[PDB]
């Protein structure tokens, strides 16, 4: 699972880090989307989490 | 509150009460009725004030651990224990580590400092509780401009201001030197000079012997 | 030589000699400069006042 | 676009960041910035030295420049200087990677949305170059912090599981420093020494009992001046010979980090205490000391009466004596007398080297280290060659202390440099005269002639 | 090498760090792309 | 009933039916009942930490049983006679119901910004000394089984200076 | 040879600190413009 | 095969190009470059 997971937080952060650039310079932008935003962050720290918790536990 | 800078006093702490009124009171126990806590001598009269009686609990107190510190140094540096004592080198110049300094002096010159300093509350009581007003200190005669002893004191109020302020901050950091001194020397069981003079020396595990070089 | 040595005095006479002219330039120094604890300019390195 | 054009600022789009200088808020963005491209460099480049390792070279050989740090804390590492695992270095790695990503976020943030000066929504953050209180403050809170780091590393060592010592008994392994040297002069001996050979200034710290005591001081003086710099201002004497602007200060810093810099690389070079051999591998004099040992222990099997062999030119080429009497090994090594290795000093007696411990109490793992390590030297070229520039191309070996030393001797004077240039322009424009001259109060031609 | 896991994520690895060299040059192509303004 | 008693960690902290109802009939008593645990556990560390280093000299049983010989930690209770940690106690009920000294009055005025915000700190922290005493507990008693079954042997495993 | 490391040693403190005293007496307000 | 090689090449690909793309994009949307 480790590795899948990770896979993921991979791909979830490349697509965070494409896209905030995008918006913070993009005037106004921001705000509009800023619960979006929010929500993808939380996902991103359950996923480095549960990465986290995979591991021990695995050891 | 300058001294607590991000912070705020007591909602009626003063400025001018006592000469250290930078503010610094965080619990500030000042604001609690400060008065004659569990009967101490209650006058309900002039009775100071709570913050003036705080103030000359601190002031005897620093006075106190200030003389203290120069007993924790004079015994060992300065004078380097005269005791000279006509016999029994225990409980004498011998201790210079104060502590056993203590665990050695008969209790004779102890009770002789004890009634010394048992006359002067008796008469700082004698003062005070007559003493109304402005209590100072239950300052009385005690080198005041009056001078009850020598060199009857010969300043100016300005100067008595400037000396108010020496006498009040040498008090209050003293009273972190005491504790400083006492915990110092319980945790090494030794004396102010012991730690000291090593550390300023070079330690004999590397001198580089000298220089017997042709 | 490699005896380490505390800066490199190794007599007595030779700190308490180094020690004259330091002390004689901090004289000459405070010739000038006495008697200074205010005057804040509060500029870019200005140091106007004297 | 106000701020951002030759027009706006004077400035071209090659100097581009001069135009920084007074915006507050996008200053702060790009400092965080650059710290958070620091340390994702820093974890990126554990995560690749862990996947490139091999455990059965020793790590001075596979070209690692970052394990051996981690090795030094006590991370994964056995006696004798053998890796155990590598778990630790990838969980190092992987949390300055997240850590660089939040600080990349931080930075993006002030750099592009946040407030250009601070001054006005945040007047705590906010400075102005000119004023010393807020300098000063700034200077003490950063001073308070490196402070607490020094002491961090100190309580590592005395109880977080203790740090790698070469010089404990038994061989190098991890262990406690329970009484380090709290003595001011011992201490500041080294501070106050001279920085030539046989003294090395702050290099020849010898036990990890110093090191433990040095930081104990750095971090206790270091948070006494962050105090201090709080609560007080700027001395009169100081306020007249400082140039009070922010070029002015960067200079100062860069002045400071230059020779922060040069001490690294020669510490790197010359240190076997806090740069054990076993990791960095042996230094430039500590190979020389390895081939002169390593030869004598064989000639010595031979039969030959070492220490009575005259050399080609009638010096000795095995023992000699230093020119403070001290007996040392022979040959052009003698300029490398002032070596103090974990292999060579058991046979070191008060006089030197001593003769009955050559000649009968030898070990073979001292053999095994001494031929490791002249099997191994500091010499190698650009493209990794190895050995002296002279043989053939088979090996494939540069020792990472060559790597450190020249890397931080090149970026050490090139921030020398950098002090030079923007003193000098700082005090310029201070001064107001950074751009030309004048044409109508050329200062030379109110000069008396000569 | 890697932990079992991540062995399979080892390419990432192999060219996280000279990412920092690329900012660099991300700097001078976006100067280009605002005609060195 | 989300009257003081919560912060960032969580607004009010109740899942459970535990909170709503009894909507200040058993919230005061609980406020009641928190506070007297969480001061008495905040002693009860002070109490382990403080016997390590010091100890005062007096003989519990006079003759015998000076403190300097009794052993820290769980041990204790097991050596302390049973009436007399009963005598012990009687004397903390009586405290109890006579507020003999502890600040027998004596509190201040504290404004009600002030006090509210002492308060709050004060529950917070009486609430982390709980934890506080069960991790103690724990690790003493799985000492005392196999001697280092927890691995770190001495008592207080953090503050390893004392140890 | 004491006596020349003496004679050496003052020199040298002489103009260092001759040089370091040069410096802190507000040297950047010697300037052109004022 | 030397997945090596086809795994090494790409994600250097993906890498090289993606700050590019965010140029890309930026230059796109009309922002402020
Ligand atoms: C689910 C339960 C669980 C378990 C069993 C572990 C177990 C462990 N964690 Mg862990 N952790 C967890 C949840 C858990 N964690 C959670 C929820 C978080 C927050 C997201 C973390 C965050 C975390 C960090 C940040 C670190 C650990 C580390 C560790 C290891 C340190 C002990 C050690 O060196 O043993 C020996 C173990 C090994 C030799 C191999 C591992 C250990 C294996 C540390 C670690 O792995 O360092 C090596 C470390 O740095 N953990
Ligand atoms: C570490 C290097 C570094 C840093 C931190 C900065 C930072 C800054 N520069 Mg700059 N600069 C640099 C190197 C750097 N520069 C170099 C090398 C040059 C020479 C070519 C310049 C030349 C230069 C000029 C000529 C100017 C600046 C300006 C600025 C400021 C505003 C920039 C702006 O508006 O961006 C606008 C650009 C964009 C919006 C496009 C970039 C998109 C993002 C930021 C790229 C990074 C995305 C990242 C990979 C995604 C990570 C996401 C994260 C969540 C993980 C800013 C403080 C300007 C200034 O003075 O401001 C007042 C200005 O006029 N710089
Ligand atoms: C922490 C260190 C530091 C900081 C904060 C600054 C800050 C500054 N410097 Mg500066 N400088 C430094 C160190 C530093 N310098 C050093 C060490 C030197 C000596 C070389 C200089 C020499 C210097 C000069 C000569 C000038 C500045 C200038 C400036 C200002 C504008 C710079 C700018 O826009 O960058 C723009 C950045 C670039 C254009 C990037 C250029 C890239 C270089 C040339 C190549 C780097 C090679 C690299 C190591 C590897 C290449 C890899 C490649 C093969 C792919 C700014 C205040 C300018 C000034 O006066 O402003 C008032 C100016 O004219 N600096
Ligand atoms: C040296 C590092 C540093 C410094 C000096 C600052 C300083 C500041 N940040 Mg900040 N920030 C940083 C790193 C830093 N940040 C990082 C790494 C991140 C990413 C996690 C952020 C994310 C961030 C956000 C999201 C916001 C700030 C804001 C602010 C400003 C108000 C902060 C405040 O109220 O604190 C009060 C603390 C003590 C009095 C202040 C100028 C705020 C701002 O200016 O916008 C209004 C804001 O909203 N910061
Ligand atoms: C990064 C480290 C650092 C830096 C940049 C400074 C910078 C400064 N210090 Mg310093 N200082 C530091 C660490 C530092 N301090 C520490 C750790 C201590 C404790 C020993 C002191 C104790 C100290 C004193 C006692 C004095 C300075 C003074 C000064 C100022 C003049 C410096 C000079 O002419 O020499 C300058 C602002 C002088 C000054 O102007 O006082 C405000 C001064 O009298 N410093
Ligand atoms: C010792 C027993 C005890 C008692 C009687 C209470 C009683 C109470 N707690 Mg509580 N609490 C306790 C232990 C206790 N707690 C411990 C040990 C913790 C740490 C896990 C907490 C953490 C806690 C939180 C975080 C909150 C309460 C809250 C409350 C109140 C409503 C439920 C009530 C006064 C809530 C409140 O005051 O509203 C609230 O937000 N408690
Ligand atoms: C034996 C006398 C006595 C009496 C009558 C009470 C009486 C009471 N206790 Mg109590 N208590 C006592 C001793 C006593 N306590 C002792 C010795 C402790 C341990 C220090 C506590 C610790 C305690 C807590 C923690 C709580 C009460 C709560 C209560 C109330 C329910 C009630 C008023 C709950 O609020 N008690
Ligand atoms: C500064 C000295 C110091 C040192 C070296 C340690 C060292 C240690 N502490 Mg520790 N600790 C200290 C001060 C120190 N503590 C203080 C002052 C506190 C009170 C806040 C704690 C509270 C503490 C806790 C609560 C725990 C540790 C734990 C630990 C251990 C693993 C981390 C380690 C032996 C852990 C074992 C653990 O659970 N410590
Ligand atoms: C007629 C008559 O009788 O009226 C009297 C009135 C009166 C007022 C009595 C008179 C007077 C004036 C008096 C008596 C003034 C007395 C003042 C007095 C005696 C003031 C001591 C201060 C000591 C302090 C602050 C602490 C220092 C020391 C500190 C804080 C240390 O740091 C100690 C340190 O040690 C540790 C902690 C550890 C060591 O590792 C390091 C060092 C050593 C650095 C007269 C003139 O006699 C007349
Ligand atoms: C302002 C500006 C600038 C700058 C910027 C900056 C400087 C930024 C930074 C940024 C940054 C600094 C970022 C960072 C990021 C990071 C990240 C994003 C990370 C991630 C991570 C991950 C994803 C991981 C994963 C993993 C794991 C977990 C395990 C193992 C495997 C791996 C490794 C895969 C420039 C010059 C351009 C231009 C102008 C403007
Ligand atoms: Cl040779």
């Amino acid at each position: 699972m480790i590795t899948a997971l990770t896979a993921l937080f991979v791909l979830v952060s490349l697509a965070l880090v494409v896209t905030v650039p995008v918006a913070l310079a993009t005037p106004g932008e921001w705000e509009t989307s800023k619960d979006q935003f929010n929500k993808i962050f939380q996902l991103w720290v359950g996923l480095v989490v549960a990465i986290a918790t995979a591991d021990g536990i695995s050891t | 509150s300058p001294r607590a800078l991000p912070f705020g006093s007591a909602p009626a702490t003063l400025d001018g009460s006592l000469v250290g009124d930078v503010g610094f009171d965080p619990i500030g126990f000042s604001t609690a009725p400060f008065a004659s806590f569990n009967n101490p001598l209650y006058k309900e009269g002039d009775f100071m004030s709570d913050l003036e009686w705080l103030r000359e609990a601190e002031l005897t107190h620093g006075r106190i651990a200030q003389l203290a510190v120069l007993g924790f140094i004079w015994p060992a540096l300065f004078g380097t224990f005269p005791g000279n004592e006509n016999f029994g080198g225990a409980d004498a110049f011998s201790y210079v580590n104060p502590l056993e300094a203590i665990t050695h002096v008969p209790d004779l010159a102890i009770y002789q400092i004890v009634g010394g300093m048992a006359w002067v509350e008796y008469q700082r009581v004698i003062r005070i509780k007559e003493q109304g007003k402005n209590r100072v200190s239950g300052d009385i005669g005690l080198g005041y401009p009056g001078g009850w002893n020598p060199f009857n004191l010969n300043y100016s109020p300005e100067e008595y201001a400037e000396k108010q302020l020496q006498e009040i901050k040498h008090c209050r950091l003293a009273m972190i030197g005491a504790f400083g001194l006492f915990f110092q020397a319980l945790n090494s069981g030794t004396d102010i000079v012991s730690q000291l003079s090593p550390a300023f020396a070079a330690p004999d595990y590397a001198a580089k012997a000298g220089y017997f070089l042709p | 030589a490699r005896f380490a040595n505390g800066k490199p005095q190794s007599i007595e006479a030779k700190y308490i000699m180094r020690s004259p002219a330091e002390w004689d330039r901090f004289m000459r120094f405070m010739d000038r400069y006495a008697e200074a604890n205010g005057l804040g300019f509060s500029s870019x390195x200005x140091x106007x006042x004297x | 676009i106000a701020g951002r054009d030759i027009e706006s600022t004077g400035f071209a789009w090659w100097s581009g960041n001069a135009r920084l200088i007074n915006v507050s808020g996008k200053l702060l963005g790009a400092h965080v910035a650059h710290a958070g491209l620091m340390v994702f460099w820093a974890g990126a480049m554990v995560l690749f030295e862990v996947s490139h390792f091999v455990p059965e070279k020793p790590t001075y050989e596979q070209g690692f420049i970052l394990i051996q740090h981690l090795a030094t804390l006590g991370y994964g590492i056995g006696p004798g200087g053998e890796i155990t695992s590598t778990v630790p270095y990838f969980a190092v790695g992987v949390i300055h990677l997240i850590s660089s990503a939040i600080l990349g976020f931080g930075g993006i943030y002030h750099s592009l949305l946040g407030p250009d000066t601070l001054e006005e929504s945040f007047p705590f953050f906010g400075y102005d170059w000119r004023d010393k209180n807020k300098m000063t403050t700034i200077l003490g809170i950063h001073l308070c912090l490196l402070g607490l780091g020094s002491f961090l590393l100190v309580i590592k060592a005395m109880y977080l599981g203790g740090v790698y010592d070469t010089w404990a008994p038994g061989g190098g392994d991890v262990r406690y420093i329970t009484t380090p040297t709290l003595n001011p002069i011992v201490i500041f001996g080294y501070v106050f020494r001279s920085p030539f050979g046989g003294d090395g200034w702050v290099v020849s710290v010898n036990n990890m009992e110093d090191v433990i005591g040095g930081h104990i001081w750095v971090g206790i003086l270091c948070i006494v001046g962050g105090i201090w710099h709080i609560f007080t201002k700027p001395f009169a004497w100081a306020r007249r010979a400082f140039v009070w602007s922010g070029e002015a200060y960067l200079s100062y810093s860069l002045a400071a980090i230059s020779l922060m810099g040069f001490t690294a690389a020669l510490y790197s070079w010359y240190n076997n205490t806090a740069y054990p051999s076993e990791l960095y591998g042996p230094t430039g004099p500590e190979a020389s000391q390895a081939q002169a040992f390593t030869f004598l222990v064989r000639d010595q099997r031979l039969g030959a009466n070492v220490s009575s062999a005259q050399g080609p030119t009638g010096l000795g080429k095995y023992l000699m004596r230093s020119p403070s009497g001290e007996i040392i090994f022979g040959g052009e090594t003698m300029r490398f007398w002032d070596l103090r290795a974990p292999w060579v000093e058991p046979l070191r007696g008060p006089n030197g080297l001593d003769i009955n411990k050559i000649k009968n109490d030898i070990q073979p793992w001292q053999e095994r280290r001494a031929a490791e390590y002249m099997t191994h030297a500091p010499l190698g070229s650009l493209n990794s060659v190895g050995g002296v520039a002279t043989e053939i191309n088979s090996v494939n070996y540069v020792s990472p202390r060559s790597w450190l030393c020249c890397s931080h001797f090149f970026l050490a004077f090139f921030f020398l440099v950098g002090h030079w240039w923007h003193a000098g322009r700082a005090r310029a424009a201070a001064a107001g005269f950074e751009k030309g001259i004048d044409r109508d109060f050329e200062p030379v031609l109110s000069m008396t002639p000569l | 090498k890697l932990p079992e896991a991540y062995a399979f994520l080892n390419p990432i690895v192999d060219v996280m760090p000279v990412i920092p060299v690329l900012f660099f040059l991300l700097a001078f192509v976006w100067q280009a792309a605002v005609s060195f303004r | 009933e989300n009257e003081i008693g919560a912060l960032a960690p969580t607004g009010f902290f109740d899942p459970a039916k535990l909170s709503d109802g009894i909507s200040q009939e058993k919230f005061d008593q609980y406020r009641l009942a928190e506070l007297k645990h969480g001061r008495a556990a905040m002693l009860a560390v002070l109490g382990y930490v403080a016997p390590e280093t010091y100890r005062f000299g007096y003989d519990l049983i006079p003759g015998e049983l000076s403190t300097r010989d009794i052993p820290n930690g769980v041990a204790a209770l097991n050596a302390i006679p049973f009436g007399g940690w009963v005598q012990m106690i009687a004397f903390v009920g009586t405290v109890e119901a006579y507020g003999w000294f502890t600040s027998p009055t004596g509190v201040l005025d504290l404004p009600a910004d002030i006090l509210a915000k002492r308060q709050t700190s004060e529950l917070q922290h009486g609430r982390l000394a709980m934890l506080a005493f069960l991790e103690l507990i724990r690790h003493d008693s799985q000492n005392l089984a196999q001697p280092g079954f927890d691995g770190y042997d001495n008592l207080i495993t953090g503050l390893p200076f004392l140890y | 040879m004491l006596t020349l490391k003496i004679l050496v040693y003052t020199t040298v403190i002489f103009f260092v600190s001759l040089f370091i005293f040069g410096f802190l007496s507000s040297d950047p307000s010697r300037n052109p413009n004022r | 095969d030397t997945r090596l090689l086809v795994i090494a090449a790409p994600v250097l690909v993906a890498a090289s190009w993606a700050l590019f793309n965010i140029g890309r994009l930026a230059i796109q949307q009309i922002q402020r470059l």
